[PDB]
This record gives structure tokens, C-alpha cells and sequence, in this order.
């Protein structure tokens, strides 16, 4: 019985001023307390003051923090189902990705609804018939990548230009990208449905190497500099190092496989099944796998938090969960009406962006 | 493409793939040439040219050539009207209605009355201008001229100056204004005179939005509308005022804090009127102001504004690099504005704006936040701050870097007598600057009563003077020393200046020392003599059994006098909770004690609970958050919340009770013997099951006052039975902790129901803030 | 007086205004600038800042202006000024 209400979101100071200054117009043409969201000051920070503890922290443990609740900001327009958004928080561009259509938006701007974007790109011009499922972005926000269902290949923007064009197409004609992925080294990794993998340099744009498996394993897919995981219908896990050219682990599961999660400051292995449960798994032993959280709903996103203590999960059942790492239980709730597809996160840790319905929302973190 | 900033928002959709190039007009030392030439430097031009160039959409709008030539003829006209206008022109604003106001002159024979003719036509024109910034539409048809009942040539006639001008290449014709600005004018003219008289039976009908807040702004100027009156006869009282009023005073209060951003664009608003009584009148309600500062215009604006501000307490003001640097000396001008003035304009203005800080008299709080300050900026910041006439009782520099000018603060230290908290944090404190500030202590001036040095680098030998000064006569009741490495001889230094019965110290803090079990038994073995320490917190470092021992002993002493006792994240043996519960059985001026990341099983919980039953406990508040507990205790914890008396704060933490427990628990509570008043819950794994005990205890539960459910899941049907149970009459539960974001729309109007029917329930995540007692002096 | 500067696309207009001025001796400059103009796009983009110089007087001084958030512009005017105490050892 959710019954859900829906109201402006900033109530901005400046829109409501606007609004005072309109209807008195209206009025004289027609002859014929009050609560206020802080705006996002230059799209980088809200300024707003933290929240007390309970107790002090240790000296040398002044780093870790955990979030409290989430709250929105702004609300991003586009007319059809959104699939993959984009953060670029040292822009300040957030990215908006569709079946159809690809938006490219500014957050200095103040207002309330977006509807005008700065840039706007489809690639159903260039062929009669393009459906987009995938999308990806560089940490040194220099490429933005963008895979298609019947579309070709894969096309790549450069930001650093001051215009933006098509950097090569690299034709994968009888493949559609189910997934696409990409490291810190120069070298592209990209999944299909026939169970293969085929592999390109951006310099000089050419294969160098080609995987095959079963078919529909190529579903998921984890990048590392001496870690390729692969993972798919068949539930089975594979974790190749590029080195010795050999798979090193293979694990088996009851059902299928559709999220994975990977840690920064130590790796730990999250796993997202279609009978929705949550499994753990630490690549330094390698010993076991161990599964804590369960869901009712299945799970199709997931992330993990650049500092290393929550990861946020977002599932079929139109809800918003975020644990923690020492135990796996959640600390807030958050739902949403629609189904929620996609997921995001920062690097800065204050903002985070997630759609579900066709048009997108911002929200910001409180710690 | 050719366009204006305003129109890119719309432009950059359909266009795939555009270049951007900028095109600029005057140059900025041609500019201020050209302003330079026509001021009249009679003794007041370096403050008004000054005042000039610092404003920056002044400059914006002076970038044109054409609004650049009617600044400066607007300047040579005010030459000449040395004494007609008394107003003074240091804004855009008046000086464009003084050009409106001297044309109309013109072309009136004489200072009379305006005909009745000519009020429509104005009106009229007026009011399109308006529409047409509303609608953003500039064509101005003559259709819509025709429709308002307005002619060309009587507009250029009666004003007799060039405005709307039209010219037609083809057969039709189109109306352009000589400016956006002077468009812009005419709108902000209409807002006010739609109120003056009706005129709608001879009509037969955000960035660009800025300038016409700001152009309505600053038209209400007591002058300017007096002017108004006087051409039309008819006294000027527009309704828009009463709303400008409104929006400040709804900016200057809110539950949060006021945000500094909105704080200097509502200072920006009101010094663009030039009148005492607009501004004194819209900000009245601060109480507590942030503000961050980066240009000198700023400065400027806040020392303006801030001498109406009668009524703030509290100021905390952020300025991080405009004085990095203490000399810096350039030139704008090819030849300098003043021949020699012995001083940059920066520091002069600063200088005054420390004056105006100093000068008032109800604030009593300064904060700096984390501004970085010079050795002359430290200097003139100490200088300004030693006027007699100030009244500020508080300083804080935990944030800010100014270990340059620490021998400027010392001298303010001792000549200020009249503050009594200060605080520093985060500056490394040499050997030298601890002697200073020792001798500034010492002085019999000083009334500081409580000082603070947190993560403040000390010495041994910073040690050794830290004790000298203790055991010196001074007037420290107060001290804390926090995240400091102590050494052990340092630590036996420190205690033997403690255990002198001269000494008068009344709180103490000591958190993440480099305490140790043999070091922390001698500081207890040390303490024992002592009798006048009531308030004593010991945290993150570790405590042996005999040391827990030892304090116990000393706490069976008579004379002891320490109310507050604070322990957390040291770990105490199974033995040392006999001996606190020993304690606890008879116990007397011990009213809070606090125990948090410590491992306490089920049966120390049994014994404790136990030790609590005594009728000889006087334990107002006990703090158990991440201590292991089960399910198991909970029996004996609501017995002996049922039998206890005194205890009035109790508070649990990560420990997962289990739904049972909290069904025992709250069994307990409904038969609301206990006079507890606040009750915490956090991520204890609820569930919906034990919310109608919830319910059914605080409907009968009149003594309950705060309570706290976060991180636990609560089903839709639970919110609204604890809803229901919130808008019993016989609920007075006031301060709750919960997040308004997770639940449903149901919920959230059940909530507005409830804050309807009490007006004093508030709702807030952050439970943590609300202090009723005085728990965090330690961690300040 | 018109001057041309290009934009770059990823800077937002509301940036262009409130430009912050910094004068400085012109021979210092002329090496201040540098002498490629590739290496200017590069820290312009990696510090997303926006300057422009010119300088017609006939005297040594010139004027160099800024455009951005005002941390790239402290960012831009520390550099700047570091620049220049290395110039006057």
C-alpha cells in the first residue's frame, strides 16, 4: 500500500521569489516555516555542517566515514527509459544513457527540472536500426564509450577537445555488446551473447586476442591488471590473468550470475544471483566463498564505496539498499516507485545519481 | 552564429557540434582611464572610484560603449546638479533614473505636475516593457503598441531623449530600445506604479531575471520614490516591498543553519538601496550569520550591512586567501589613482570591516574557520580586535593557519580582558610560542577561563612548561590536551603538578594520549590526592585492572567530588566490573558514567543490573552503545528499569537486543513505573512485531520524553500504529529520530498530522544533536 | 575595442564573469606564457581555468585575466605567483 506523494524538490529560494514576483504580474493583469533545500553550491558541494557522534573516533582512524541518509537535489528529463548514467565529477558532467538517445548535462546550473541539455547525441542517425544497451567512461574522463545491440561497433568521444567527434567505430558486426568494460591500461575488453570476447588496442585499433565460452557467460564481466573475471547463465566463474594466458579458479552456483562488485583498498568479491543472494568472496586467500544477504527480489546493479565500508544495491523490487562491509546488514532505506535499473557513485563520495522511470534523479549523501 | 550568453541555453540543443569564441568590449585599464577622467575628485574620489570598479556587474554593463558613454555623461551631469540631487551615486540604478529623472525636465517647461495624457502613455510603455521581460520577447510590434493605445511619436516627444527607437527597411517595422538595461529599467519602474492608480480601461489587452530583482532593488530608494511622488502627485507605497521584506526574512531563518551563499546575495540586494531604515527593516532575525569572502566588494557589502545587524550573536567568516600574502604592491593604471597613500586599498578596507566586527556590541562569538592569514593580516586582525568597546567572549582557531602572527595573538591575549573561552587547534606549537603564551597566561589581565590544545605539537620541554604553568596562580579552571603523544616522564611530570593541593582544575580531558597501563596507574596514584577535580574523561587508551582498581579506591575516598566519569574504547576485565558495581551499590555525587566499544557479556550486564537495583544509586545517565549484548538480559534489564528510580537516560547502540528483547523491554516500560525519560535504538535488527508493545507502552507513558529508531526495519502498517500511538493525548513524546525518506507518502502525511496536533514534536535523523545536559564538553 | 578569445565547450558561461585581473611586469611574462600554446590547452584543461593575456601599454606592466570557480582561479594566481617569486631570484 505505498499510496506515494510527489512534491517540487528544491523549493529553492531563488524559484520562489520567482514565483512571488509572477503571480503579482498576473494579478495586476487580471483586472483587465517555510522550507528550503541548500543548492548544490557550483556543482561541486551543498557547504552544509555534519552530523554529531555518539563518541570520538581514534586518532589514527579519521578517515572512515559511513553515510547516513540520502536526499535529492535535482531531477534530469528524458523521454525515454534510461539505462547507464555517468558521474565525471572532476567536470562536473553527468552523462544520461538510453535505448535511443545519449544526453550530456552541466550541474552549475540551479534549477529544479532539467530539460535542456548541454549536448545531446544519438547513434540511430548513422544506421536505420541502432539499439543502445551499454556504456562507459575513462577515469581521466578523456573517452566515452558507448555499445550498441545491432549496432556495429562501439564509438568513442573524446572530452578533451574542445568539440565533440567520433574517434573510430572498431566494428563488432555479427556481436552485440552485452557488456563492455575497460582498465587503466590503453587495452578494451568487451562481452557478447554468443560467449565471446574479442579484444582492441585504441592506438592502434587492431585485435590482438579472442576469447570463447559457452553461451551467455559473457553477461558479466570484472576488469584488473592481473584479474579478468567472467561469469553468465551457466553460473560458472572463471578468473584469467593475462600473464600465464590461464583461467586460475572455477566456481560453480545454483543459478545464475548478474552482479559483481570489486573493493579498491582490498579486494573483496560481491556476487548477485537470480534467487537474490548476496555472496562474498576475498581474492587474496582464495579459499571460500561466503554469502550473508539475501534478497527476495533479484538484484541487477550493485557498487561499492571508494573508501571501502558500504556498497549500495539497486534490484528489480524498486528499492534502494546499502549495507556495510563487516557484517553485510543494511543502515538506510531509500525506495523509489520505479523499477530501478541503474546505479552510480562518486569519487568525491558526495554525490550519487540512480534511475529507474525514464527520466533521471540526483540525490546527495549527508555524512 | 552571433547571440547572447542568455540565448546558449536554448542554442546548444539543436546545433551538433559548435565552437565557441568570446567576444569582449573595453579593456580594463581603458576602462578605468576612462572613469578615472570624469570623476570630479573633489576629496572623495579615490573611495567612490574605489567603490566603482570593484562592483562586478557594474563592470559587466560598462563593457558596452554605449553604456560606458551614458555612465560617464551621467557623471558629468551629476557635476553640474552638485546640489539638486542629494542622493549619492555610487550604483548603476541611480545613476540611470538620475539621467531619467534630468530628461524628463527637459522637456517640461517647468518642475509641475505630469498631464493626464501623458501618465497613460508612460504607463503603458511601462508595462509592455515589463511583458515584454516576462514574455522575453524584444521585437515590440506595433501591434502591441496599438493594443496599449500607444504612438512613436508621442513617446519620443514627451520623454525627448531617444527610447524604443523603430526602423523599417521593409514595409513593416520593428521597435528595439536603446539598451537591455534601459528595457529593464522601465520594467522595474512599472512593478511599482501598477499600485499607485488602476490603468487597465484605456488598455484594451534565471540570469536575465537578475537584473531586474536587482534594478527593483535598488528603485526603492526613499529618494527615488520621492521623486515619483512628486512627478505624479501621488504618494509612492508599492506592495512589492512588503514581499522583498518576506523572502529576507524567510532566507534568515531556517532549521539547518543559513546558508552563505544566500546570506551575501541578500547583502548584495539591500546595500543596492542606499537606505537605513529598507535594510534595518528586512534582516532582523539572523541570530547567527556564515559567510565566505573573496573579493573586496565583499568586504565592502558586509561592513555595510553588518551595522544594521543589531541583532546577531554569532559570526563565522571564511576568507582563505585574500591575505595568504602579506605586501604585494601593483599598479592597474598606467598612472596610480592616489599619488601616495602610504597603504593598499585591500588592508583599508579590512581594516574597517575588523573595526565594524569589533564595534558591535551583542555579538560575543567570532569564528574563522579555515581562513589563512598573513603575519600583517594576523597583525591588523589583533589590532582591531583590541578596541575596548568589544565585547566578544569567545575565539576560535582551530581551523585557521596563523602561526605567523601566534606572537601577535599572545598580545592580544593579555590585553583583552574581558573574553573567557579560547580555543586552538591544529597549530604546531613551538618551544619559544609556548613560553610567550605561558607568560601572556600568567599575566593577572588575563580572565581566560578555559584553554584547549588539540593536536597541537608538544615537547618534552613543552611538557615540563605546561606543568610550571599548572602549578602557577592563574585563572585556568579548564584544560584539555587531545591526540597528544605524552611521554612518561612527561606523564610523571604532569602528575606530580597535578597531586600539589594548590593546584584548582576542574575539568580535565585526556583522549588518544600515549597513556599506558603503568603510566595510567601512576596518573591515578597521582590523582588521588587531589580533590578538586569534579570532571575527569579518560578515552582510547588502554587500562589495566590495577589501574580500574586504584581509581575505584580512590573513588571510596571521600572529598572526591567527580560528578562525570567518561570511559570508552578502553578495555575493562571481568574483575574490574565487580569492582565498579561494588561502586555503583553505594554511590554518591556520581551522576553519568559511559561505557561505549567495550566488551561487556550477558552476565556483567546480570551484574550490573543488579548493582543499579540498589535504592543507593544516584546514576542519572549510562551510555552502553557497542557493547555485546543478546537477548538473554533483556528479562533483567526491564526488571530493573521497573525497580529503578533514578536513572533517567538510558541509551543502546549496535548491540542487537532481538525482538524478544525488545518485547521484554517493552513489557517492562507500558507499566511505566520507571521515570526514565530518553530511550535509544539504533540498528538493534527491529522488527514490526514489537511495535504494537511499542505503541501500547507510550500511550500510557506520559514521562517519556525522547526517543530514538534508526537503522531498523519498520513494515507500513508499524508507522502507522507508532503514528497513532504519537497522536494519543496522553503521549508526550517530543524529540524522535527518524529519516522521513524511507517511508511511503502515508506515512509522511501521518507525520504533518501529528506535528499539526502537537506543535512541539519535531522530527530530525540527527537524534545525536538535541542536548539537554551538557554531554559533549569533552569533545569540543 | 573587440577582442576574439575561443571557449572551450566543457567551461560553463557563468564562469566567464567576475573575471579576476592580475598585473605583472611584461618581460616576465613573455616567458610566463610560454612558448607553446599546446602545453597552455593542456594546463587549461587539467586545472579547467580559463586566461587570457594582453598587454598595449607602452609601460613594463601587463594585465592577465582569469576565468573560472574561484578555486581555479586561486589555483591559477598561486602558480602565477610562484612563477614570479622564480623569476625575481
Amino acid at each position: 500500500d505505498p499510496q506515494p506523494v510527489w512534491d517540487a524538490e528544491p523549493q529553492f529560494c531563488q524559484g520562489f521569489l520567482i514565483q512571488g514576483l509572477w503571480e503579482l504580474f498576473m494579478d495586476s493583469r487580471q483586472k483587465n516555516a517555510d522550507k528550503f533545500l541548500k543548492p548544490l553550491s557550483w556543482g561541486s558541494e551543498v557547504l552544509e555542517s555534519s552530523c554529531n557522534q555518539p563518541s570520538t573516533a581514534l586518532w589514527q582512524l579519521e578517515r572512515f566515514t559511513v553515510p547516513q541518509a540520502l536526499q535529492k537535489v535535482r531531477v534530469l528529463k528524458h523521454q525515454e527509459l534510461l539505462l547507464v548514467v555517468a558521474v565525471s565529477s572532476f567536470t562536473r558532467h553527468v552523462f544520461t544513457c538510453s535505448q535511443s538517445g545519449i544526453k550530456v548535462w552541466n550541474l552549475v546550473n540551479q534549477v529544479a527540472e532539467d530539460r535542456d541539455p548541454e549536448s545531446h547525441l544519438k547513434c540511430s542517425v548513422q544506421d536505420n536500426k541502432v539499439y543502445l544497451r551499454t556504456c562507459l567512461l575513462s577515469s581521466n574522463s578523456r573517452t566515452l564509450f558507448a555499445g550498441g545491440y545491432n549496432l556495429p561497433g562501439v564509438i568513442v568521444w573524446d572530452l578533451a577537445a574542445p568539440s565533440l567527434y567520433e574517434k573510430c567505430q572498431l566494428p563488432c558486426e555479427g556481436l552485440s555488446c552485452q557488456a563492455l568494460a575497460n582498465t587503466k591500461e590503453n587495452m578494451a575488453l568487451a562481452g557478447f551473447t554468443d560467449g565471446t570476447v574479442r579484444i582492441w588496442d585504441l592506438r592502434t585499433q587492431e585485435i590482438v586476442r579472442n576469447l570463447k565460452g559457452p553461451t551467455n557467460s559473457a553477461r558479466n564481466l570484472v576488469v584488473k591488471d592481473d584479474n579478468i573475471w567472467t561469469g553468465g547463465l551457466d553460473a560458472c566463474l572463471r578468473c584469467w590473468d593475462l600473464r600465464m594466458a590461464k583461467v586460475s579458479l572455477e566456481h560453480l552456483f545454483q543459478s545464475q550470475i548478474m552482479s559483481l562488485a570489486h573493493s579498491p583498498t582490498e579486494d573483496w568479491l560481491l556476487l548477485g544471483l537470480a534467487n537474490g543472494q548476496h555472496c562474498l568472496f576475498n581474492s587474496r586467500k582464495r579459499d571460500q566463498v561466503l554469502t550473508v544477504d539475501t534478497k527476495d527480489n533479484t538484484i541487477l546493479g550493485l557498487k561499492f564505496s571508494p573508501n571501502g565500508k558500504w556498497w549500495a544495491s539497486v534490484g528489480m523490487g524498486n528499492f534502494i539498499t546499502v549495507h556495510s562491509m563487516p557484517t553485510g546488514a543494511k543502515l538506510f532505506q531509500v525506495p523509489e516507485v520505479g523499477p530501478v535499473r541503474c546505479f552510480d557513485m562518486t569519487e568525491n563520495g558526495r554525490l550519487i545519481i540512480t534511475g529507474s522511470r525514464d527520466c533521471a534523479s540526483v540525490y546527495h549523501i549527508k555524512y | 552564429i552571433t547571440t547572447r550568453n542568455t540565448g546558449l541555453e536554448k542554442l546548444k540543443s539543436m546545433v551538433v557540434s559548435p565552437l565557441y569564441i568570446l567576444v569582449e568590449g573595453l579593456s580594463a585599464s581603458r576602462r578605468s582611464q576612462l572613469v578615472l577622467e570624469n570623476i570630479s575628485n573633489e576629496s572623495d574620489r579615490i573611495q567612490v572610484f574605489h567603490s566603482l570598479i570593484e562592483n562586478h556587474q557594474l563592470f559587466d554593463q560598462c563593457q558596452a560603449p554605449s553604456v560606458c558613454s551614458l555612465v560617464c555623461e551621467a557623471l558629468q551631469l551629476q557635476k553640474k546638479l552638485g546640489k539638486r540631487c542629494t542622493l549619492p551615486c555610487q550604483t548603476l540604478t541611480g545613476l540611470y533614473a538620475t539621467l531619467v529623472f534630468h530628461q524628463l525636465t527637459l522637456k517640461r517647461p517647468s518642475q509641475s505636475a505630469l498631464s493626464q495624457e501623458e501618465q497613460i502613455t508612460l504607463v503603458g510603455l511601462c508595462m509592455m516593457a515589463a511583458e515584454g521581460v516576462w514574455t522575453m520577447r524584444s521585437v515590440f510590434y506595433d501591434d502591441d503598441l496599438k493594443n496599449y493605445s500607444l504612438k512613436e511619436s508621442e513617446i519620443l516627444a514627451l520623454f525627448h531623449m531617444n527610447i524604443l527607437l523603430q526602423v523599417g527597411h521593409n514595409s513593416e517595422q520593428c521597435y528595439v530600445f536603446s539598451h537591455l538595461s534601459l528595457q529593464d529599467f522601465f520594467a522595474a519602474l512599472y512593478y511599482v506604479l501598477e499600485g499607485l492608480e488602476e490603468w487597465n480601461q484605456h488598455f484594451c489587452f534565471d540570469t536575465r531575471l537578475l537584473g531586474m530583482k536587482r534594478f527593483l532593488f535598488g528603485l526603492m530608494n526613499k529618494d527615488i520614490l520621492k521623486t515619483l511622488e512628486v512627478l505624479f502627485e501621488y504618494p509612492v507605497i508599492p506592495t512589492v516591498e512588503q514581499k522583498l521584506q518576506h523572502w529576507v526574512s524567510l532566507i534568515a531563518q531556517q532549521v539547518n543553519g543559513t546558508s552563505p551563499m544566500d546570506t551575501l546575495d541578500a547583502f548584495y540586494c539591500l546595500f543596492e538601496s542606499q537606505d537605513e531604515e529598507f535594510v534595518g527593516g528586512a534582516l532582523k532575525r539572523f541570530q547567527e550569520v556564515w559567510l565566505l569572502i573573496n573579493q573586496k566588494m565583499d568586504l565592502k557589502v558586509s561592513s555595510y550591512c553588518l551595522k544594521h545587524c543589531q541583532n546577531l550573536k554569532a559570526i563565522r567568516v571564511d576568507i582563505r586567501d585574500l591575505l595568504s600574502v602579506d605586501n604585494t604592491l601593483e599598479l592597474c593604471p598606467v598612472v596610480t589613482v592616489q599619488e601616495t597613500q602610504c597603504k593598499p586599498l585591500l588592508m583599508e578596507w579590512w581594516g574597517n570591516f575588523c573595526s565594524v566586527l569589533g564595534s558591535l556590541r551583542n555579538l560575543k562569538e567570532l569564528d574563522l574557520g579555515d581562513s589563512i592569514l598573513s603575519q600583517r593580516a594576523m597583525k591588523i586582525l589583533c589590532l582591531e580586535l583590541r578596541n575596548q568597546s568589544c565585547r566578544i567572549q569567545k575565539l576560535t582557531f582551530k581551523s585557521a593557519e596563523v602561526v605567523s602572527g601566534l606572537k601577535h595573538l599572545w598580545k592580544l591575549l593579555f590585553s583583552n580582558q574581558n573574553l573567557k573561552y579560547l580555543n586552538l587547534g591544529n597549530t604546531p606549537m613551538k618551544d619559544d610560542d609556548m613560553k610567550l603564551a605561558c607568560e601572556a597566561l600568567k599575566h593577572p589581565k588575563c580572565s581566560v577561563e578555559t584553554l584547549r590544545l588539540d593536536s597541537c605539537e608538544l615537547t618534552i620541554i613543552g611538557y615540563e612548561m605546561i606543568s610550571t604553568l599548572l602549578i602557577s596562580t592563574t585563572r585556568l579552571k579548564c584544560l584539555s590536551l587531545a591526540k597528544n603523544r605524552v611521554g612518561v616522564k612527561s606523564m610523571i611530570s604532569l602528575g606530580n603538578a597535578l597531586s600539589s593541593s594548590m593546584c584548582l582544575l576542574q575539568k580535565l580531558i585526556l583522549d588518544n594520549c600515549g597513556l599506558t597501563p603503568a603510566s595510567c596507574h601512576l596518573l591515578v596514584s597521582a590523582l588521588f590526592s587531589n580533590q578538586n577535580l569534579t570532571h575527569l574523561c579518560l578515552s582510547n587508551n588502554s587500562l589495566g585492572t590495577e589501574g580500574v582498581q586504584q581509581l575505584c579506591q580512590f573513588l571510596r575516598n571521600p572529598e572526591c567530588a567527580l560528578q562525570r566519569l567518561i570511559l570508552n574504547h578502553c578495555n575493562i576485565v571481568d574483575d574490574a566490573y565487580g569492582f565498579l558495581a561494588m561502586r555503583l551499590a553505594n554511590n554518591t555525587k556520581l551522576t553519568h558514567l559511559s561505557l561505549t566499544m567495550n566488551p561487556v557479556g550477558d552476565g556483567a550486564m546480570k551484574l550490573l543490573c543488579e548493582a543499579l537495583k540498589e535504592p543507593t544509586c544516584y546514576l542519572q545517565e549510562l551510555e552502553l552503545v557497542d557493547c555485546q549484548l543478546t537477548q538473554n538480559c533483556c528479562e533483567d534489564l526491564a526488571c530493573m528499569i521497573t525497580t529503578t528510580k533514578h536513572l533517567k537516560s538510558l541509551d543502546l547502540g549496535n548491540n542487537a537486543l532481538g525482538d524478544k528483547g525488545v518485547i521484554t523491554l517493552c513489557e517492562g516500560l507500558k507499566q511505566s513505573s520507571s521515570s526514565l525519560r530518553r530511550l535509544g535504538l539504533g540498528a538493534c535488527k527491529l522488527t514490526s512485531n514489537c511495535c504494537e508493545a511499542l505503541s501500547l507502552a507510550i500511550s500510557c507513558n506520559p514521562h517519556l520524553n525522547s526517543l530514538n529508531l534508526v537503522k531498523n526495519d519498520f513494515s507500513t502498517s508499524g508507522m502507522l500504529k507508532l503514528c497513532s500511538a504519537f497522536q494519543c493525548p496522553v503521549s508526550n513524546l517530543g524529540i524522535i529520530g527518524l529519516w522521513k525518506q524511507e517511508y511511503y507518502a502515508r506515512v509522511r502525511r501521518q507525520l504533518e498530522e501529528v506535528e499539526f496536533v502537537k506543535p512541539h514534536v519535531v522530527i530530525d535523523g540527527d537524534w545525536y544533536a538535541s542536548d539537554e545536559d551538557d554531554r559533549n564538553w569533552w569533545k569540543n | 575595442s573587440l577582442r576574439l578569445r575561443t571557449r572551450p565547450w566543457w567551461f560553463p558561461i557563468q564562469e566567464v564573469s567576475n573575471p579576476l585581473v592580475l598585473y605583472m611586469e611584461a618581460w616576465v611574462a613573455e616567458r610566463v606564457i610560454g612558448t607553446d600554446q599546446a602545453e597552455i590547452s593542456e594546463i587549461e584543461w587539467m586545472c579547467q581555468a580559463l586566461l587570457t593575456v594582453d598587454s598595449v601599454n607602452s609601460g613594463n606592466l601587463a594585465e592577465i585575466t582569469i576565468f573560472g570557480q574561484p578555486s581555479a582561479q586561486t589555483r591559477m594566481k598561486n602558480i602565477l605567483l610562484n612563477m614570479a617569486a622564480w623569476h625575481k631570484e
